[PDB]
């Protein structure tokens, strides 16, 4: 699994792979890891498929009801706090690595990291999954403040592509998402559209 | 109709006020506290010659150093007497020492007002205990006589009389009791007062006297002993 | 016999027990609330029943949160428990969603708890009314009011208690919207000195609490100096 | 294995208009035989029999609890229980203890009330119904029983032809198992009779 | 579950519910009890002596243990509940202590359960009285009597139910130290007490004696007819 | 008109087999002093309610009888205000619970039925009283188009073409009865306003009522603005 | 909390007035007619809202409990919704254990048990509705009637609601043993026409039939032709 | 066990084998693995046989109750949610991996539910021990918007791949075609295996088995 | 809450329990049920109060129920209360047979149901069961038996009894017509019919059930329409 979320002025850019493996076998080669929690709030799932789906459904329910009572677009921090609560409560029973990223009228585009234990930390960009270990040095040397919504989409596509080649648990296609104030725009990157890097050869 | 936890206009719980009126129909029990022990005496009041008078236990043993005389609804007092027995046994198990007379009276007075219909459990009282108790024992402070009624108010008294003829007996103790009176003198005074307020001619099988002295334990006078002071 | 329980409607269609609980709020002292351009000012005329009491005893103004205030009327024992109920809701909300609870939501949450005591025979309706005031950068200056029936509404200037029909005609002459908070305090202490009966009633302490931009969105009791000067302006 | 503690084997076969249910009679704790007449087949209503194999304590418990349910069911809706309905009832009972199941593999055999159509089935410990058209085996020697029935069973046998097949299958299957045998009881259920005979087996 | 206070005090310090439970005991059949020297007797008047009713299914005398037995007066349905709870305590006492229960121990338990129902929520007091009779380990015959309120006393001879006062007065003047001298004498005193509160006594009386080291023995009609002939 | 025992105090059958307590809750709906009108069109549903403002100090915005149950379901409450919010809170929870358990948005007739079932429990249990309010939900069904439902304090609910509630319920239903025997987005709104105006005889101004609509082209429940409600007001 | 004492108690004459008052509510509701006829059972009811604003297609009086069991009622509407939901859960529960459609007689007994529980339980009143269950199992038709007290009777042809005594006379002298389902509907609607006040249409009544194929609720078209 | 399903032009085609083993022994050579959830929704189930039946039987009764209430046709999402939520609550202890396929108002949907509670909405799925063999056929011949007859042939080849390459699957092939206007439950669809003919008879002539006891009882 | 309370399980001044006494009044307005004990069996002759020209026969009986293999009973009172009571009786008999693996004795069963009836008259604050039962059965300890039970929880064994409409009139007739110890099933049926007629008959207005022993097996059977019809004709010959 290789999920990634970066942010720009307008909003945020999400990305993930689509491989679901049960051992050394790919049960689902086109999994959709990016899950919408609300209109402008998404979340990348990593870890256990059953655990991340159960939590996302629960949070989506709680956030929807909360947003209907307050009669206002929910805050991205509120969605991240809900996720964090369940992730911390059942930390000994769940295996998730959720990355909440959305856009709200108050703070704009935000990216939150909710790792296994259940802690919540806001970053400008976050990477998760088993294939995120190979691109830690790449994102630290390529990320630059001031990236636009176009550069963020190329930055995420480049990092995900590099992690899919080295990780056996990551592969398939690339599902991107650019969330701004206007709305959400999904986009898939297949074979030819997936960034390629010449393999060192003698 | 009202609930069990209803206050009257004068500021009194109806149930407790009726429970105090039920103690005026019970047998009389005079208790006199001295310096050389406490003495308790109750009027057995047998209603039939076929009725065995040895089955009437108005005075019980809470512990070796504590006795108890009850009046009013005797059946309700069997639950309070057991609580006191378990309380003094529990104290010994935890602190390896005898409980004081005032401590035993305090633990029995806590259940006095523990009753109600709503917000209650299966094993909860539905009404108050219509009985009065006279606790007499000997601790570190020496002879001590306590009195506890249905309201849950326990006070200390040098001489107390509870029962049907309490008013008449209480007054006879106010002018025949002094601080230097002996334990043997107290036993006669009680017997004399009991004989006056009783309907049947006092005898060895009618009443029941008990005494608790400093160095000794709780003791219930037998027929022989009772007869000695009767003549 | 249709006014002994809250789970009984009368022939005309009224819940007498809830109407009897509103009678208790009309016997208490007058408390007013005024919302302006950047805050809310609470003015409660504390009626001192004795000279033995300390100046400040039996307060009718509490902070339910760090940005929310609460002025009460009617039974004080009931109102104190409602203030603790409002504190729990505000505290539980911050531990769930991670931020201060909106006044509109806090009012609704506490009004729903008050409406639950007006349906059964096992309990009785609260015999008190109260106002909730707060200030938020994103929101603004809010002022809600809840009565014994569990009804909560938004206001510009509210008044509860005995003299509330006479205190509402004094708050109607003010142009709260354009007004600030330091200028409102005076007017708030002036209306409480006008509605208060010096004959029927005896000594009375004037309470004053506010919450707005001035105190950076934090609800507090109006400063002694500013309260003392406002009390002189009323006289 | 817990199932191989008491041994035993039950078999049910289907005929033209009849059914047969056979079982071993040896009751024993591990390698030691206690009695040689333990009941493993119980009557659930005239033309309905249930054979239980596995833990002897669970064989008696399940037979008694099923009877308790069967009695209430027949009293409530005053009618004879149908073979297929009994299987669902038994399966439901076994599935209640899905995580602390009874160690017994039931084998139901009987004729449908009024229609008199043969019916045989088997269930696992957690109540997994399996209705077949030829035979059903349950025990510590199912492999041996599977091999016998596979090459002996015929499509439409009669009461006498069916009795010979189920007896030869059981007699030769329990002779290859050590903790199974000590007599064989066979019940042949017909439309108007219930023949029950004990075969002359090896006492080993 | 019901948690209403049924038994409560009244203006004069009375407990009406318990008083109505004692009123139900007065409408019951007369149950007489006489303690002898080596034999305890129990007599019960049979009001509804229908000829079409199995008399073994409607008896007032029961056995709690092998040394304890009892008779009652009041609501039969309640007596059954009290009788079966006492039977479980006898078996419980035998399991905790090697020896069998003493007459007083079981009487105390029966009376304590009655007092429990007169002070708890959702329940009403028992409408029966009991005459527990038996022998202890020492061989001392015992006779106790429990009532609806929960109080019990030891007796030498007592009667309960309708017309219990008339029989009690007859025992006071007739129970001496010569009337219970012999086995038959003690059994004849119980049959004589029931003859003053019954119609054509002899075929409407059911008694059971309990001798030392022996189980309950219910004397049938024939045996009771032989005793009535000696009292003529 | 006969009675015995405590039939007028608790929800228990009377001699004639009626529930006086439930009938007293229908008179509590008129206590509020307002009227609601919902008219079903051909491709839209329109909710029209009276927006009275007793005091000028009252923050008008907060005063409303229209609520957003879901993204496509809206409703109007009539009667006891406190009861109304309670019931509106119940409908929001039941609607949110339905989507989380079944995976799809709750139908307008299912929600109404579910809320009516909860109201029937108050008519059977004697420890609590029924709610003195009404609910009129309007939503757009994916198969049957626009829907207008209504459940009352007795636990009875139904589907309508045009409904009314409040003090003037018989007036608005007798006027809607003759109008239905004889509708587009504007025609569905104008018929509601006229019914509400001809029965109350007030000739409403802009800020004096509130309208809620759910069209087939835009299923999201929405509240018309001050400048949106005025356009229809100057059309007649 | 809730009351824990019985609301329905015995009177001095030995009558359970609460149940008797609930039967009076059932006797004032819309008339219902059940007819069992050889190859099937028919249930018809006066579904007239009489106002012309109510949606006739929305509400339903005749409901299907299962695939072979139909239900109809007389009395209170909201009370019937509770019993229909209970009857549907009882049929599902039974099918989850025996894996076979619950017999009509078994369902009535189970549903009558629920109605008897509201006549003895604490803080509740008896259901103010009388049901007319109909089913088809084991190649045979069934018609049962469960009143407010919890008692159930097996009928051949019956009628509840308003003018039920009048319909029982018109049904006792117009119903025949050897009757077919198709002809059974004709006499079921004719019995409802003897106390229908106004004009009977295809949207004023609701008819549900039961046969070998399973319970079915006749559509407006079918009824129209029959009328 | 080999269960599979695909989504063709206008419907869903489910398939499965009919062999049930008790270890390495064939207990049932003709068991049904395709369960009925509702009129428009069916379910193929592998994993623990007992759990697969009980879970589908419970969800089918819940969907039937829901259908009676709403009065509409059940959705595939509803069945999916119910299954996935219940499966997740037992923490994987209910070994039931099923292939859920049906056609509703939104169209034809095919899901795959795993024991732990995870689901996957794909155009074709395979479950069981012979899942990899059937997946190879789907990853080599599957095309979108296939014809009904083409989908039946492709799903038959997938079940056949598992039946002949996996030891845990055998017997016949079961198919189930669910479309917008029909529901064709073809059992069996294809019989690729047939027991060999006997080479000789082994009939047990009467009297070949000795009897120690004998008791006949005449039933009414 | 305490004002709406009716206080069902409460004593009264006379010391009686009103609720239980009011339930006994409802049993006197029910179908007459009579039981007679013979030497080779015991029968139940109850009158059918559910008569009409539009009622189906459907069930096997209307008042007589089967508790278990060797027991049966006839109720008289609230019909819905019997449905609850008789279903509980079946449970008690099944629980006992599951414990000792033997049929529950008749007196033990009747006693167990009476403990439930008496619990509703002492606590719980609920109305008592308004039904009276008649039991007939056979056990290895006492053979054929006949028990009666009322709403208070009281029970007793009889030889001949009657509960329902005319209990007092029927009881008197049985008193002067029951030859104790010399009664046969055949001669008992006459007694039932003779008493049933003089206390109210057609062959559809009544229902009879007999319980006899055949080859170490209890046999309970309801007499058929024709079977009863003949009995009714034979009583007319003596009248
Ligand atoms: B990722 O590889 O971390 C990915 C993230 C999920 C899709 C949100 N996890 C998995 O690959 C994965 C696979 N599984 C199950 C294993 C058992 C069989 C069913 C699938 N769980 N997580």
């Amino acid at each position: 699994t290789t999920i990634m979320a970066v942010q720009f002025n307008g909003g945020v850019v999400l990305g993930a792979d689509s491989r679901t493996t049960t051992g050394s076998y790919i049960a689902n080669r086109v999994t959709d890891k990016l899950t919408p929690i609300h209109d402008h709030i998404f979340c990348c799932r990593s870890g256990s498929a059953a655990d991340t789906q159960a939590v996302a459904d629960a949070v989506t329910y709680q956030l929807g009801f909360h947003s209907i009572e307050l009669n206002e677009p929910p805050l991205v921090h509120t969605a991240a706090s809900l996720f964090k609560e369940m992730c911390y409560r059942y930390r000994e029973d769940l295996m998730a690595g959720i990355i909440i990223a959305g856009w709200d009228p108050q703070e704009g585009g935000q990216v939150y990291s909710v790792p296994m234990g259940g802690m919540m930390v806001r970053q400008s960009f976050a990477i998760g999954g088993s294939g995120s270990s190979y691109i830690y040095g790449y994102v630290d040397a390529t990320y630059r403040e001031g990236m636009t919504k176009d550069e963020c989409l190329q930055f995420t596509a480049n990092a995900l592509a590099l992690a899919m080649e080295r990780d056996g648990s990551s592969g398939g296609v690339i599902r991107l998402a650019a969330i701004q104030e206007s709305g959400v725009e999904r986009q898939v990157l297949l074979g030819d559209q997936i960034p390629k890097f010449t393999i060192a050869t003698l | 109709d009202r609930g069990v936890n209803t206050f009257s206009p004068e500021g009194r719980l109806f149930q407790v006020e009726y429970a105090i009126e039920a103690i005026k129909l019970g047998s009389t029990a005079i208790g006199i506290q001295t310096s050389e022990g406490v003495c308790l005496a109750v009027e057995k009041r047998i209603t039939s010659p076929l009725m065995e008078p040895s089955s009437i236990e108005k005075i019980v043993e809470i512990d070796a150093h504590i006795g108890c005389a009850m009046s009013g609804l005797i059946a309700d007092a069997k639950t309070l007497i057991d609580k006191a027995r378990v309380e003094t046994q529990n104290h010994w198990f935890t602190y390896n020492e005898t409980m004081t007379v005032e401590s035993v009276t305090q633990a029995v007075s806590n259940l006095a007002l523990q009753f109600g219909e709503e917000d209650a459990d299966p094993g909860a009282m539905s009404r108050p205990f219509g009985v009065a108790l006279l606790f007499g024992g000997v601790d570190e402070k020496g002879p001590q006589l306590f009195h506890m009624d249905p309201s849950g108010t326990f006070v200390q008294c040098d001489a107390r009389a509870i029962g049907s003829a309490s008013e008449g007996a209480q007054s006879s103790l106010q002018e025949v009791y002094h601080k230097s009176m002996t334990l043997k003198e107290a036993i006669k005074s009680s017997l004399i007062i009991l004989k006056q307020v009783m309907e049947e001619k006092l005898n060895a099988t009618n009443i029941e006297l008990a005494t608790v002295q400093p160095g000794q334990n709780f003791h219930m006078f037998t027929k022989e002993e009772l007869e000695e002071v009767i003549k | 016999g249709y006014d002994l329980s809250a789970s009984t409607f009368s022939p005309d269609g009224r819940v007498f027990q809830v109407e009897y609980a509103m009678k208790a709020v009309e016997n208490s002292s007058t408390a007013i609330g005024i919302r302006c351009k950047d805050g809310v000012v609470f003015g409660v005329e504390k009626l001192v029943l004795s000279k033995l009491y300390e100046e400040g005893s039996n307060k009718r103004l509490f902070n339910v949160d760090r940005h929310v205030g609460m002025a009460v009327a009617g039974l004080l024992a009931d109102a104190r428990s409602l203030a603790d109920i409002a504190r729990e809701e505000a505290s539980n909300f911050r531990s769930n969603f991670g931020y201060n609870i909106p006044l509109k939501h806090l009012a609704d949450r506490v009004a729903m708890y008050v409406h639950a005591y007006t349906l059964y025979s096992a309990v009785r309706p609260f015999g008190c009314s109260f106002m909730l005031g707060s200030y938020s950068a994103n929101d603004g200056a809010q002022l809600y009011m809840i009565d014994p029936s569990g009804v909560s509404y938004g206001y510009w200037g509210c008044a509860i208690g005995k003299a509330r029909q006479a205190a509402k005609t004094e708050i109607e002459k003010l142009q709260m919207k354009e007004m600030t908070c330091r200028d409102v305090v005076k007017e708030v202490a002036k209306i409480i000195y006008i509605v208060h009966d010096e004959v029927k009633d005896k000594a009375f302490e004037l309470e004053l609490s506010w919450v707005g931009e001035l105190t950076k969105g934090r609800h507090e009791i109006v400063p002694k100096d500013i309260r003392e000067e406002a009390e002189k302006y009323a006289k | 294995s817990i199932m191989s503690y008491n041994g035993g084997a039950v078999m049910a076969m289907k005929g033209k208009n009849c059914v047969a249910i056979a079982a071993d009679r040896r009751f024993g704790i591990q390698a030691q035989m206690v009695t040689t007449d333990f009941q493993k087949i119980f009557p659930m209503g005239d033309r309905l029999y249930i054979g239980l194999a596995g833990l002897a304590t669970d064989v008696q418990t399940v037979a008694q609890r099923l009877k308790f349910r069967l009695n209430l069911y027949e009293l409530k809706e005053g009618r004879q229980i149908k073979p297929y309905t009994l299987m669902s009832m038994v399966a439901n009972l076994l599935y209640e203890k899905r995580f602390g199941p009874y160690y017994t593999e039931p084998v139901i055999a009987g004729l449908d009330p009024k229609t008199f159509k043969p019916f045989i089935c088997s269930l696992d410990l957690i109540g997994c119904p399996m209705v077949t058209d030829d035979f059903v085996v349950s025990g510590t020697c199912s492999e041996q029983m599977y091999g016998m029935c596979e090459s002996l069973w015929e499509p439409n046998m009669d009461p006498e032809h069916l009795f010979e097949t189920i007896s030869q299958a059981m007699l030769n299957a329990v002779d290859r198992d050590a903790v199974s045998g000590m007599g064989v009881i066979v019940h042949v259920i017909e439309k108007d009779k219930i023949t029950t005979r004990t075969l002359k087996a090896r006492m080993d | 579950s019901y948690d209403r206070a049924i038994t409560v005090f009244s203006p004069d310090g009375h407990l009406f519910q318990v008083e109505y439970a004692q009123e139900a005991v007065k409408k019951g059949s007369t149950a007489v009890g006489v303690r002898g020297k080596d034999i305890v007797v129990l007599g019960v008047e049979k009001k509804s002596v229908a000829k079409l009713q199995d008399e073994r299914t409607v008896r007032k005398i029961c056995a709690l243990d092998d040394n304890v037995c009892m008779a009652f007066a009041g609501l039969t349905a309640d007596a059954r509940i009290v009788i079966n709870r006492a039977r479980v305590e006898c078996q419980s006492h035998r399991l905790t202590v090697e020896d069998p229960v003493t007459v007083e121990y079981i009487t105390r338990y029966i009376a304590s359960l009655k007092q429990r129902y007169t002070q708890s929520n959702g329940r009403r007091p028992f409408g029966i009285s009991a005459l527990i009779v038996g022998f202890d380990f020492d061989g001392t015959p015992r006779l106790y009597q429990t009532d609806p309120s929960g109080t019990y006393h030891a007796w030498k001879a007592n009667a309960i139910g309708r017309g219990a006062k008339s029989v009690r007065e007859f025992l006071e003047k007739n129970y001496t130290d010569d009337a219970i001298e012999t086995d038959d004498l003690t059994i004849k005193l119980v049959i004589k007490a029931l003859l003053e509160v019954v119609q054509s006594g002899g075929k409407n009386i059911e008694l059971a004696v309990m001798r030392r080291d022996q189980p309950l023995k219910i004397l049938n009609p024939e045996e009771i007819e032989k005793y009535v002939a000696e009292i003529e | 008109g006969s009675s015995a025992g405590f039939d007028r105090h608790i929800t228990i059958f009377s001699p004639e087999g009626r529930l006086y307590q439930v009938e007293y809750a229908f008179k509590a709906i008129n206590q509020g002093g307002l009227t609601s009108v919902a008219v079903r069109g051909k491709d839209c549903a329109v909710i029209v309610t009276q927006k009275k403002v007793p005091d000028k100090l009252l923050d008008s915005s907060t005063v409303t009888h229209l609520f957003k149950i879901t993204e496509s379901i809206g409703c109007v409450m009539t009667g006891m205000t406190a009861d109304s919010r309670s019931q509106v809170q119940r409908a929001r929870y039941e609607a949110a619970n339905w989507k989380y358990k079944y995976g799809y948005e709750i139908p307008v007739d299912m929600l109404c039925k579910r809320i009516a079932d909860i109201s029937q429990v108050y008519t059977q249990n004697a420890e609590m009283r029924p709610l003195g309010c009404c609910m009129i939900l309007i939503g757009i069904d994916e198969e049957q188009g626009p829907q207008v439902y209504k459940c009352d304090p007795a636990g009875y609910y139904c589907g309508f073409k045009a409904t009314a509630a409040g003090v003037k319920q018989t007036e608005s239903t007798s006027f809607l009865e003759k109008k239905v025997k004889k509708w587009t987005f504007e025609q569905t709104v104008e018929t509601a306003i006229t019914c509400l105006s001809t029965v109350l005889s007030i000739d409403f101004k802009p800020s004096e009522i509130e309208v809620g609509v759910v069209t087939v082209e835009n299923p999201k429940f929405r509240i018309l603005t001050e400048a949106e409600i005025d356009a229809h007001l100057v059309a007649l | 909390r809730g009351y824990s004492f019985s609301l329905t108690t015995f009177s001095p004459s030995g009558k359970l007035v609460q149940i008797e008052y609930a039967l009076a509510a059932v006797a004032g509701g819309a008339p219902s007619v059940g007819i069992k006829a050889a190859n099937g059972v028919v249930l018809a009811t006066e579904k007239k809202q009489k106002s012309i604003l109510y949606d006739e297609r929305s509400v339903h009086k005749v409901e299907p409990i299962t695939k072979h069991i139909g239900l109809v009622y007389s009395g209170m509407g909201p009370d019937y919704r509770v019993l229909v939901h209970r009857a549907r859960k009882l049929a599902q529960q039974y099918y989850l254990v025996y894996q076979e459609p619950i017999p009509t007689a078994q369902l009535v007994q189970r549903v009558a048990s629920v109605m008897q529980e509201y006549t003895q339980s604490g803080g509740v009143r008896p259901f103010g509705v009388s049901l007319l269950i109909c089913g088809w199992n084991e190649g045979r038709p069934y018609l049962f009637q469960s009143d407010p007290s919890g008692a159930y009777f097996a009928w051949k042809a019956t009628a509840m609601g308003k003018n039920y005594v009048n319909g029982k006379t018109f049904l006792e002298k117009r119903y025949n043993e050897d009757l077919e389902l198709e002809d059974a509907i004709h006499t079921a609607i004719l019995t409802l026409k003897e106390s229908f006040e106004g004009q009977m249409t295809e949207d004023n009544i609701e008819v549900g039939i039961c046969n070998e194929a399973g319970f079915r609720r006749l559509t407006p078209t079918e009824v129209r032709d029959y009328l | 066990t080999t269960i599979a399903g695909v989504v063709y032009k206008d419907g869903i085609v489910l398939g499965a084998d009919t062999r049930a083993t008790e270890g390495m022994v064939v207990a049932d050579k003709n068991c049904s693995k395709i369960h009925f959830i509702s009129p428009n929704i069916y379910c193929c189930g592998a994993g623990t046989a007992a759990d697969t039946d009980m879970t589908t039987q419970l969800i089918s009764s819940n969907l039937e109750l829901h259908s009676l209430t709403t009065g509409r046709l059940p959705r595939v999402v509803t069945a999916n949610r119910m299954l996935k939520q219940m499966l997740f609550r037992y923490q994987g202890y209910i070994g039931a991996a099923l292939v859920l396929g049906g056609v509703d108002v939104t169209g034809p949907h095919l899901y795959s539910i795993y024991p732990h509670g995870s689901t996957d909405k794909l155009p074709y799925v395979t479950m069981g021990s012979g899942s990899l063999a059937a997946m190879a056929v789907f990853e080599d011949k599957f095309r979108p918007d296939m014809e009904e007859e083409e989908a039946k042939k492709l799903v038959s080849e997938a079940i056949a791949a598992g039946i002949f390459n996996d030891l845990g699957s055998g017997s016949n092939i079961d198919l189930c075609v669910i479309s917008k206007s029909k529901l064709d439950f073809l059992r069996p669809f294809s019989v690729p295996n047939k027991k060999g003919t006997r080479l000789g008879r082994y009939r047990c002539e009467k009297g070949t088995t000795a009897v120690l006891t004998e008791k006949v009882t005449p039933l009414e | 809450s305490r004002r709406y309370d009716s206080r069902t399980t409460i004593f009264s001044p006379e010391g009686r329990l009103y609720q239980v006494e009011y339930a006994m009044e409802a049993i006197g307005h029910a179908g007459t049920c009579l039981g007679i004990l013979a030497n080779d069996g015991v029968l139940l002759a109850a009158e059918r109060r559910n008569i009409h020209k539009l009622l189906d026969e459907v069930f096997f009986s209307e008042k007589i129920y089967k508790l278990n293999e060797d027991m049966a009973c006839s109720v008289a009172g609230i019909t819905s209360d019997a449905n609850v009571l008789t279903n509980e009786l079946r449970l008690i008999a099944q629980r006992y047979l599951l414990q000792y693996q033997e049929p529950i004795p008749c007196e033990q069963l009747v006693t167990a149901l009476c403990d439930i009836k008496q619990a509703y008259t002492q606590f719980g604050g609920k109305r008592p069961f308004g039904v009276s039962l008649l039991y007939i059965g056979w056990d290895k300890h006492y053979g054929f038996q006949l028990y009666q039970s009322d709403p208070s929880g009281n029970y007793g064994g009889w030889k001949a009894t009657c509960i329902g409409n005319n209990s007092a009139a029927a009881v008197s007739m049985l008193k002067q017509d029951y030859k104790e110890g010399e009664m046969t099933l055949k001669s008992a049926l006459a007694l039932a019919v003779k008493v049933l007629n003089k206390t109210m008959l057609s062959a559809e207005k009544v229902e009879i059930a007999t319980l006899t022993r055949e080859s170490g097996k209890t046999v309970i059977r309801v007499l058929k329409q024709k079977e009863v019809e003949q009995l009714i004709k034979k009583h007319e010959e003596e009248e």
